[PDB]
RNA sequence: AGGACCGAACCGACUAAUGUUGAAAAAUUAGCGGAUGACUUGUGGCUGGGGGUGAAAGGCCAAUCAAACCGGGAGAUAGCU
RNA sequence: GUUUAUUAAAAACACAGCACUGUGCAAACACGAAAGUGGACGUAUACGGUGUGACGCCUGCCCGGUGCCGGAAGGUUAAUU
RNA sequence: UGAGCGUUUGAUGUUCUAACGUUGACCCGUAAUCCGGGUUGCGGACAGUGUCUGGUGGGUAGUUUGACUGGGGCGGUCU
């Protein structure tokens, strides 16, 4: 089925593309989301409507997530104590929520969907690397250490 | 010996009676082919 | 029932025809699935039983239109 | 503990009781009862769905924590007592705070030990832990299948699992049917082997003990007529048939299992 | 203690006789078996006909059962009487 | 103990015990177009199906046939195309 | 890793989540082990269902299973 792209969606294309798309993708991704519009005539001449000014709103997410990147990154340490025994290893574990909340108690906020951590959910103790990203073309690291309770 | 039929009236309401006829719709139909034959007694309730 | 709220389509009946052309009855049920579809107008996700036939139409003609036309026809959902 | 009555009547000849005489005598706590009535086999529709079940002694339903979900209170043993629900007998102890319960009572526990559960609790029995905690090898019980949905695994007197793997997420068990399966290592076991092991070793002695367990009589598929069975029939004693269900489906070997959907978490089946 | 023994109520029904247009469409009389148990019984409730239920006899399902009863297709068909 | 209410109570049925087989739990299985329910608020020392039938001593040889289980490299083979 | 023409269609093996499943946990409607919505975990394009299709299928159903004959069956016969 035939999509116009509001936004860049990987490796289909940029904002503003007569795209031939599997129909799963476009019922179940693209439509739900902020990314895509199915490409009747009337949904043609509205996306172009306000296409030079489409730009504007993406420049500024675009901006609002660096902004929030350069904090991330001028924040870079982050302290959780959990429940650990003899040695370091925890006996539970720091996961997303506690590494947002910990974000939120330490800086300004940061959702539950940004983390993208690599390895696991911290099972021990010690100095960890999570990532953030808040756009799709942003990323950012955040040295996370978790101590004793 | 002991016969078939052994009396219980609240037995006899629950199983033929009157709201147990119209509780379902067969036995609204029972009731409406013994209203058009003309039935003077309806069910077994007295 | 397993009726899907766009099209209409119901369970409709026919025969199962052997190679000595034996008749029995049989029925032909639509290919139904119950689906969360998003409506940009509401920020809301309706959950219509639908065919895969109503999923094409819903494709075509927009979520928005085919809901219209369930509430034209008293359909609830 | 096992005892073979002495032969004073043809039904008591054969009877092997099993006696345990830590076992509560008196009356169980009266509020974790709950009344549970009898089915009959029978299902909403009224109808047999499962043959020789019926009659019985009258039971009361033990509300069972299988979830043991109270962490990092300790809890004290008060009494081990009999429960007509299932082949285990089960706990009733006493947490911190005030709060009795009743546990699946495990071999190595009496009255007056210290059970404990959570993520920080020691590695004794009767003691439930997450099996990301459990060390690889240990014999396990009331073991959870999801995290948080309570034991279902390993609960019948004598039962147990070996945690004999740990890999990623997942922890692999040996059940005691003799598979291999993975379940995910949030979810919680207990420590040790359920009690009562010699559960096995009681020979009912008599139709009469089934009956008060509340198993009807089991005819025959060939004692039958051939309206009520496939192997029904025949002028003496005939067969000639592959031994089959009433239904029809071959019942000397051939498998049953069609789950598709939790095959991946068999990784060898039972032999 | 016991699907333990003897034996009434209670439940059953091995033998014989009578009765066979019966006192009775299955009983009477004299004996007989179980008689704390897989017992028996009252009052309610549930399972519906290719279905139920069956310690299994094709048993029972209202004096009817190798497919209940009632109404309908129906004046089935009958190379038979 | 049970059974052919009403010509058969038995050597028949059941039985405790035994063995085979199925079944990892949303179990197998069963009733049900389905929802669901029983199995079971049980979890393989559990539940279903089958045969055998306390207990004692035992249960030999045959996988050619028919079934069941496992394999899948070849031969053959459906809709589709 | 194959076929046309880097591209496009397959065949497999991983990874993901966003359809779908959840008889996981929690919150709300709500005094509610039904249901629905939400949050979250797990599974995940699998499972499951519709249509078509091959197998299997006395579990169930409708049926057939000849005639002659010194009765019938068995034997023999049928042009
Ligand atoms: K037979
Ligand atoms: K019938
Ligand atoms: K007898
Ligand atoms: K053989
Ligand atoms: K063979
Ligand atoms: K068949
Ligand atoms: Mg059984
Ligand atoms: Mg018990
Ligand atoms: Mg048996
Ligand atoms: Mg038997
Ligand atoms: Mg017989
Ligand atoms: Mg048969
Ligand atoms: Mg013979
Ligand atoms: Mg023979
Ligand atoms: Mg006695
Ligand atoms: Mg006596
Ligand atoms: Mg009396
Ligand atoms: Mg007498
Ligand atoms: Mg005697
Ligand atoms: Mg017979
Ligand atoms: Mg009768
Ligand atoms: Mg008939
Ligand atoms: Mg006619
Ligand atoms: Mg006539
Ligand atoms: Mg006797
Ligand atoms: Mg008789
Ligand atoms: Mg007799
Ligand atoms: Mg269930
Ligand atoms: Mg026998
Ligand atoms: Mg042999
Ligand atoms: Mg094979
Ligand atoms: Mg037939
Ligand atoms: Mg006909
Ligand atoms: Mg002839």
């Amino acid at each position: 089925m035939q999509v116009i792209l509001l936004d860049k969606v990987a490796n289909l294309g940029s904002l503003g593309d007569q795209v031939n798309v599997k129909a799963g993708y476009a019922r179940n991704f693209l439509v739900p989301q902020g990314k895509a519009v199915p490409a009747t005539k009337k949904n043609i001449e509205f996306f172009e409507a306000r296409r030079a000014e489409l730009e504007a709103k993406l420049a500024e997410v675009l901006a609002a997530a660096n902004a929030r990147a350069e904090k991330i990154n001028a924040l870079e340490t982050v302290t959780i104590a959990s429940k650990a025994g003899d040695e370091g290893k925890l006996f539970g574990s720091i996961g997303t929520r506690d590494i947002a909340d910990a974000v939120t108690a330490a800086g300004v906020e940061v959702a539950k969907s940004e983390v993208r951590l690599p390895n696991g959910v911290l099972r021990t103790t010690g100095e960890h690397e999570v990532s953030f990203q808040v756009h799709s073309e942003v990323f950012a690291k955040v040295i996370v250490n978790v101590v004793a309770e | 010996m002991k016969r078939t039929f052994q009396p219980s009236v609240l037995k006899r309401n629950r199983s033929h009676g009157f709201r147990a006829r119209m509780a379902t719709k067969n036995g609204r139909q029972v009731l409406a082919r013994r209203r058009a034959k003309g039935r003077a007694r309806l069910t077994v309730s007295k | 029932s397993r009726v899907c709220q766009v099209t209409g389509k119901r369970p409709v009946t026919g025969n199962n025809r052997s190679h000595a052309l034996n008749a029995t009855k049989r029925r032909f049920l639509p290919n139904l699935h119950s689906h969360r579809f998003w409506v940009e107008s509401e920020k809301r996700f309706v959950t219509l039983r639908v065919s895969a036939k109503g999923m094409r139409v819903i494709d075509k003609k927009g979520i928005d239109t085919v809901l219209a036309e369930l509430r034209a026809r008293g359909e609830k959902y | 503990a096992v005892v073979k009555c002495k032969p004073t009547s043809p039904g008591r000849r054969h009877v092997v009781k099993v006696v345990n005489p830590e076992l509560h005598k008196g009356k169980p706590f009266a509020p974790l009862l709950e009344k549970n009535s009898k089915s009959g086999g029978r299902n909403n529709n009224g109808r047999i769905t499962t043959r020789h079940i019926g009659g019985g002694h009258k039971q009361a339903y033990r509300i069972v924590d299988f979830k043991r979900n109270k962490d990092g209170i300790p809890a004290v043993v008060e009494r081990l007592e009999y429960d007509p629900n299932r082949s285990a007998n089960i706990a009733l102890v006493l947490y911190k705070d005030g709060e009795r319960r009743y546990i699946l009572a495990p071999k190595g526990l009496k009255a007056g030990d210290q059970i404990q559960s959570g993520v920080d609790a020691a590695i004794k029995p009767g003691n439930t832990l997450p099996m990301r905690n459990i060390p690889v090898g240990s014999t396990v019980h009331n073991v959870e299948m999801k995290p948080g949905k309570g034991g279902q695994l390993a609960r019948s007197a004598g039962t147990y699992v070996q945690i004999v793997a740990r890999d990623g997420a997942y922890v692999t068990l040996r059940l005691r049917s003799g598979e291999m399966r993975k379940v995910e290592a949030d979810c919680r076991a207990t420590l040790g082997e359920v009690g009562n092991a010699e559960h096995m070793l009681r020979v009912l002695g008599k139709a009469g003990a089934a009956r008060w367990r509340g198993v009807r009589p089991t005819v025959r598929g060939t004692a039958m007529n051939p309206v009520d069975h496939p192997h029904g029939g025949g002028e003496g004693r005939n067969f000639g048939k592959h031994p089959v269900t009433p239904w029809g489906v071959q019942t000397k070997g051939k498998k049953t299992r069609s789950n598709k959907r939790t095959d991946k978490f068999i990784v060898r089946r039972r032999s």
